[PDB]
């Protein structure tokens, strides 16, 4: 599977000083100036042979996302934007790596920039986070002190300035063209995708967004190189991920274990077993709230990679595994999913705006089980309107969650349907 | 279940007003 | 005289007419509400008015349906 | 916003009298070309109706909206 | 998510940054890029709620006035987003998560036990002053579900009696222990780990070549 | 282990180690 | 049943009389609300079609039962809001009885 | 040269770079159905009322937005363009009070037709509606705005077209109400323009609130007279006394706005 | 949806076609329309011998003259369109 020798992150769960002195102890910052001395292009070639994916919500490769603001500079200062949001419910992934292990997120930033010719890089972590961002920023402050981060980098010409942004506690935020805006000052609302990111962003300067997963994970690719990263994975969905298990299981933790591994072993191996025996597990969670769950059945059978997964019609996502027991009305937890995103679309777009809150009240009718059978596949049908005309994806997001209730829970709904009609 | 004609009208305003001329002379 | 007061005046050509021949809400106790927001149907569904629902959420000012003129009293 | 009002040529008659009627107060008129709009698909064929029924005609040239250029990635520059 | 004028919240209340408030709020300033101001009404309207958690109509009037941008843009950003208060809040604002990582767990029984202890219900402010508690969503830190985020506190982990504890602490006295309550060494499986056991490697170990 | 002012005091710390921020070029957008 | 006239000038009753006969000008009632300030059915002009009962939104505007109303004189035939008030005053009670009956069909 | 071909169903409208997918369509002939996109203010995507189908494409893509490119079929009848506008309009008209004849945007409403003509034959909206506060916006426009479809015109011409930016969006979710967070009067010139570019009956004018109702009144064209632009205007008259004057546009002169006092 | 029978657009297609070659003269368009009917367009001086083919002719004979009315389309040049519906 993995082995301690093989690990991209290798500070988790504290126990070791998140600061420069045993970050430089564990290895980091080795050889940085060399590496900035390869060029941008060895760090792309690096990224692309790695196969590297983007350990965000949804993994486009990073190579190709890096290598779109490669393009010549028009005179206009291009930027790296990393996304410290842990918006994603069920997801603590990110968090650790900032907490512990942030001199890595340093580093990555600057070879980030190397890459794609960033002045300097904007860390857009959580406001709720506030403990968090204050280790980070002590951190930064440290490596200017060392000459790591500034103008020369590490002696290397390269100027580069990081910086700490304060997030409001909005899940939105974290969408790519909606981070800017939260950057820029504006509303936090997602603008459209046709100008892309990369051609205009931050401040109407190329920029770039990145899980800080995938930023943190390139300075140990570029120096360990693209085979190893590689070699641990099966196709694209090859690399080292940290997967969350929370819920419904012995030992919830992040055990950064490596990809395309059974779901089974993972919450066997690690994350003890689920609580009360495999067989209780009503569904599971594979992606976090955006993705569909999946029930048991199928579940063992599939493994977590991207591609298994959306073959199986769910989709890795952050890789939070949230995981039901037989003990749980799973038509009140999908529900508050949809009330989680009810209190929390931005509302600039009609089919989330008015989609979103229609499928809230059907929701919790349906959890009370007053609404009839026929109003189910309904439900259905308004799924799909909102899946594939929001203008940004959590209106895809919400409508996933419903469907795959609909898909393979339409019985238990059917009879929360018949027990109030019993009644009267 | 166990003189009185009704006149037809019109039941709406004035409409343009017209200015009154000032009543003081000059 | 009537509801927008027409008065065919002493002076005016057409008040010749009448000779010989001839020519609520407010006191509606306004409804308390526990919701913020409530329907108003009219009374009786069908035989109402197309159904609104009236936003009672300031006390400053009682929700008025634009069909009943019924004020709500949050 | 719709345009499809826009398409057809229309010639009207000029307006007339419109006096308010003692009795009831509707409005009355005395001029009967008065409701009547034709509708005719080009402006050729509208003046040749004017000239052949001897009515006086002052054509008033289409004015169609000019291309506006837009673009959703050009108000999102800061500069301007 | 409308403002109406009142004694205690208007232009009226008297608003204005610290001598070394304003030091701050430069600060915030260059940090954005040059001739680039506007994008700092968020941090800056961040410290006007820490000055104040009322953060008045008032206050909101001078970030626009230190940042010079149309009042309603930092209207509009403060109604947005959830972090900023525009009404006063407790010493407090307990905050549970109460979203499916934290519903499993039941999180809201820590909510009834809050509830309980505060002798109020969720969304309300106890007269102390030094409470006010509202059901939050997501706050992350799921591995830890039972959570209530205090100020940034952000304790995790949580059984109804170490919540009811907690308030303890904080209705009389100090703060209780910054973070969560258990034996779980942070987010390590809960009994010890299986996982990086070895000694971290030594730096350009198994380094790619060149 | 932080007060209210901690993450904006460090920030204004690290002033001392940053470049001359960049402009668009206008008085406002 | 308040007391306040059901119309509220939408004036689609207007729109689809075949014969012209309904004339509807209205101005925002000091309330605030929109009331009519002239309702005038020229019954000689109107050809009791019906569709005015099927048109109105509120159902202000409906075909009595009465179909006894001959008149020495032309005006007393044209109804202004008043007589078409009192006429709905006088004939309600029968006019409930008779819409209670039929709306279910409608 | 600058002449990208694209197709529009076929009909291969040759369109100079940058067009949009609906400025294509306007020049090969059609008019794809639209509430946020006025042509003299910026592109928002709001109601994404526009999605149609680029041929050979997995999504519809937004109209008013999507920057045409070479060799694109912009199919606008499909079955999968009207499902795309059947179920939006669903979504429009779920949160709508129906208070259509109380709206004096009745005939005027470019939200009941797109409904008649882009929209479903019924509701499936079980469910309960939304209401907003009236506020007071001032006293030319009457904002009965729970009637407001959250497409952000008027925050762009208030922005844009005059210079007040004072109207905004307020608040996320179904409760993004656009009116004045602070109750601060509208007062500008060009202020009534709002009235005319909000397509839903919101915000309306309140002299004209209910004297009249659009198919009956009897337009003729005329000029402004008040100032000395000579603006272009439309006199809406009805059994002879003037209801209501509007603009009509004059590329030119006054290219379909008007002043406050000259209506 | 209505119950259209393509049995018959075919047959009246078929005969337009066989009018359209027996007086090559005289029709200028013949189509079927959608609603199954019929509307051969002649020049206006095939006015005789059109209708006398068809109210004699083995393989057509359309006997009475359900009616005859002219819609005024006044941009049209030829203001009038006499239309002449035969069974
Ligand atoms: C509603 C919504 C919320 C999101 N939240 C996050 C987030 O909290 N963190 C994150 O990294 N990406 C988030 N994303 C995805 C980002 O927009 C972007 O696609 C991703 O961060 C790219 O990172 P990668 O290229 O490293 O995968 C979100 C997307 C949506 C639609
Ligand atoms: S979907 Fe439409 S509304 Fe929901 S967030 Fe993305 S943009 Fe805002
Ligand atoms: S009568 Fe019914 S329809 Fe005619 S106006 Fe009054 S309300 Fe509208
Ligand atoms: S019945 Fe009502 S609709 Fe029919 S004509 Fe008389 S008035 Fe017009
Ligand atoms: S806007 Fe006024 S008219 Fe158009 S639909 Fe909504 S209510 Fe009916
Ligand atoms: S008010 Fe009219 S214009 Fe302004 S947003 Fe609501 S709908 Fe669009
Ligand atoms: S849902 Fe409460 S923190 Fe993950
Ligand atoms: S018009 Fe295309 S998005 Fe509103």
């Amino acid at each position: 599977s993995l082995k301690d020798e093989d690990r991209i992150f290798t500070n988790l769960y504290g126990r070791h000083d998140w600061r420069l002195k045993g970050a430089l102890r564990r290895g980091d910052w080795y050889k940085t100036k060399e590496i900035l001395l390869k060029g941008p292009d060895w760090i792309l070639g690096e990224m692309k042979t790695s196969g590297l994916r983007g350990r965000g919500g949804a993994g486009f490769p990073t190579g190709l996302k890096w290598s779109f603001m490669n393009k010549p500079s028009d005179g206009r200062p291009k930027y790296l934007v990393v996304n410290a949001d842990e918006g994603e419910p069920g997801t603590c992934k990110d968090r650790e790596i900032m907490r512990h292990d942030p001199h890595k997120l340093v580093e990555g930033c600057l070879v980030g920039g190397r890459a794609m010719g960033a002045r300097a890089a904007y860390i857009y972590i959580r406001g709720e986070f506030y403990n968090e961002a204050s280790n980070l920023q002590v951190a930064i402050r440290e490596a200017y002190e060392a000459g790591l981060i500034g103008k020369n980098a590490c002696g290397s010409d390269y100027d580069f300035d990081v910086f700490v942004v304060r997030g409001a506690g909005a899940y939105i935020c974290g969408e790519e063209t909606a981070l800017i805006e939260s950057i820029e000052g504006k509303q936090g609302k997602p603008r459209l995708k046709p100008p892309f990111p990369a051609d205009v962003g931050v401040f109407g300067c190329p920029t770039t967004v990145a899980n800080v997963e995938t930023v943190a994970v390139s300075p140990t690719i570029c120096r360990r190189g693209g085979t190893w990263f590689a070699g641990f994975g099966r196709e694209r969905n090859s690399g080292t991920k940290l997967f969350n298990i929370s819920g419904h299981v012995n030992h919830p933790c992040t055990v950064e274990e490596e990809m395309s591994v059974p779901l089974k072993e993972l919450i066997e191996k690690h994350a003890g077993g689920v609580t009360g025996g495999w067989d209780n597990l009503l569904a599971v969670i594979p992606g976090g709230s955006s993705t569909p769950l999946i029930p048991k059945s199928v579940c063992e059978t599939v493994l977590m990679d991207f591609d298994a997964l959306v073959q199986a019609q769910t989709g890795l996502g952050t890789a939070a595994v949230i995981v039901m027991d037989r003990s749980t009305d799973i038509v009140k937890a999908i529900a508050r999913l949809i009330e989680f995103y009810k209190h929390e679309s931005c509302g600039q777009c009609t089919p989330c705006r008015e989609g979103v809150d229609w499928m809230n009240k059907v929701m919790a009718r349906f959890v009370k089980g007053d609404a009839r059978p026929a109003e189910i596949d309904s439900l259905w049908e308004i799924s799909k309107q909102i899946e594939g005309h929001t203008i940004c994806a959590l209106g895809d997001g919400a409508a996933w969650p419903v469907q795959g209730l609909i898909r393979h829970f339409r019985p238990e709904l059917e009879d929360r349907m018949q027990r109030f009609a019993q009644q009267h | 279940p166990t003189p009185e004609q009704y006149v037809p009208y019109s039941t709406t305003r004035k409409k343009i007003h017209e200015w009154v001329p000032p009543s003081t002379p000059y | 005289i009537t509801h927008t007061g027409q008065v065919y005046d002493e002076k005016d050509y057409r008040r010749v007419r009448f000779v010989d021949r001839q020519k609520l809400i407010a006191q509606q106790p306004v409804n308390e509400v526990e919701h913020r927001i409530i329907a108003c149907d009219g009374g009786g569904g069908a035989l109402g008015h197309p159904k609104v629902y009236i936003n009672l959420d300031k006390e400053t000012k009682t929700g008025t349906c634009g069909y009943c003129g019924l004020q709500f009293k949050q | 916003s719709g345009v499809n009002n826009t398409k057809k040529w229309k010639m009207e008659f000029d307006t007339r009298e419109r006096w308010e009627n003692p009795l009831m107060g509707w409005a009355s008129t005395a001029d009967p070309l008065s409701n009547m709009v034709l509708t005719f698909s080009a402006k050729e064929d509208a003046i040749a109706f004017a000239e052949k029924n001897g009515w006086s005609y002052d054509v008033e040239e289409k004015k169609v909206p000019k291309p506006k250029s837009k673009s959703y990635g050009a108000n999102f520059s800061w500069n301007k | 998510f409308v403002h109406r004028d009142t004694p205690e919240n208007n232009p009226d209340t008297p608003f204005d940054f610290t001598p070394e408030n304003y030091k701050r709020i430069e600060a915030i300033v260059k940090n954005y890029p040059e001739g680039h101001q506007a994008a700092a009404v968020l941090p800056v309207l961040d410290l006007a709620q820490r000055q104040n958690g009322w953060l008045p109509i008032s206050a909101m009037n001078k970030v626009a006035e230190v940042l010079q941008v149309p009042p309603m843009r930092v209207y509009e950003v403060a109604t947005f987003y959830t972090m900023y208060n525009r009404k006063p809040v407790g010493k407090y604002h307990i905050q549970v998560c109460t979203t499916t990582p934290c519903m499993l767990r039941d999180s809201d029984s820590i909510l009834e036990t809050l509830q309980r202890k505060l002798g109020i219900k969720v969304g309300e402010t106890t007269p102390d002053k030094l409470f006010t508690l509202i059901e939050v969503e997501c706050l992350g830190a799921c591995v830890n579900a039972p959570m209530v985020q205090i100020n940034d506190n952000y304790y995790e982990d949580l059984t109804p009696k170490d919540i009811e504890e907690i308030i303890d602490e904080l209705k009389a006295g100090k703060v209780p222990k910054p973070g969560p309550r258990s034996g779980r060494f942070c987010c390590e499986p809960a009994g010890g780990l299986t996982s990086l056991t070895e000694p971290p490697k030594g730096p350009g170990f198994g380094v790619q070549a060149g | 282990d932080y007060n209210t002012y901690t993450f904006l005091d460090l920030n204004l710390d690290l002033s001392k180690f940053r470049l001359p921020q960049p402009s668009s070029g206008r008085e406002s957008p | 049943p308040s007391g306040e006239e059901r119309c509220i000038a939408c004036k689609l009753c207007e729109a689809i009389c075949p014969a012209q006969a309904i004339t509807i000008e209205a101005e925002p009632r000091a309330d605030g609300s929109r009331r009519t300030t002239r309702y005038d059915i020229d019954m000689t002009k109107c050809i009791y079609c019906g569709f005015c009962q099927e048109a109105c939104p509120v159902d202000a505007i409906v075909e009595g039962p009465n179909f006894e109303f001959s008149t020495e004189t032309h005006e007393e035939l044209l109804y202004n809001k008043e007589k078409l008030l009192n006429n709905g005053d006088k004939w309600e009670a029968e006019i409930a009885a008779n819409i209670q009956a039929d709306y279910l069909y409608r | 040269s600058n002449l990208i071909e694209v197709f529009v169903d076929g009909q291969s409208v040759m369109v100079e770079p940058g067009t949009t997918v609906l400025q294509a369509c306007e020049k090969v002939g059609m008019q794809i159905p639209r509430f946020c996109y006025h042509e003299r203010l910026s592109v928002a995507g709001n109601c994404r009322m526009c999605l149609v189908e680029i041929e050979k494409a997995p999504k519809v893509v937004a109209a008013c937005a999507m920057p045409v490119m070479k060799g694109w079929n912009i199919l606008t009848n499909s079955e999968k363009s009207k499902k795309a506008r059947e179920g939006v309009m669903e979504f429009l008209l779920a949160n709508h009070p129906l208070d259509c004849p109380i709206c004096d945007q009745g005939g005027e409403c470019d939200l009941q037709d797109q409904s008649m003509m882009f929209g479903s034959d019924r509701s499936r909206f079980l469910e309960g509606k939304r209401a907003v506060e009236d506020k007071n916006i001032g006293p030319l426009v009457k904002t009965i705005m729970t009637r407001c479809i959250q497409c952000t015109r008027c925050i762009r011409f208030a922005s844009e077209i005059a210079g007040v930016d004072d109207l905004g969006t307020t608040g996320r979710g179904n409760d993004m109400q656009v009116g004045t967070y602070i109750e601060k009067m509208f007062m500008s010139e060009l202020s009534g323009n709002v009235i005319d570019i909000c397509p839903v009956g919101a915000l309306t004018s309140k002299p004209y609130a209910f004297t009249a109702r659009p198919w009956e009144t009897r337009k003729t064209e005329s000029i402004d007279v008040m100032d000395a632009v000579g603006s272009n205007i439309v006199v809406s008259t009805r059994t002879g006394e003037v209801m209501r004057i509007l603009p009509r546009m004059h590329e030119d002169i006054n290219e379909e706005w008007i002043s406050d006092k000259t209506r | 949806v209505r119950p259209r029978s393509d049995v018959t657009h075919k047959q009246l297609s078929a005969f337009g076609e066989y009018v359209a070659e027996i007086l090559p003269k005289y029709v200028q368009q013949v189509q079927v329309s959608c609603l199954d009917e019929l509307e051969i367009c002649i020049h206006p001086d095939g006015v005789i011998p059109t209708l006398t083919f068809l109210r004699d002719h083995t393989n057509a004979q359309f006997k009475s003259l359900a009616d005859l009315t002219a819609v005024d389309v006044p941009t049209r040049q030829n203001r009038f369109e006499i239309v002449y519906n035969l069974l």
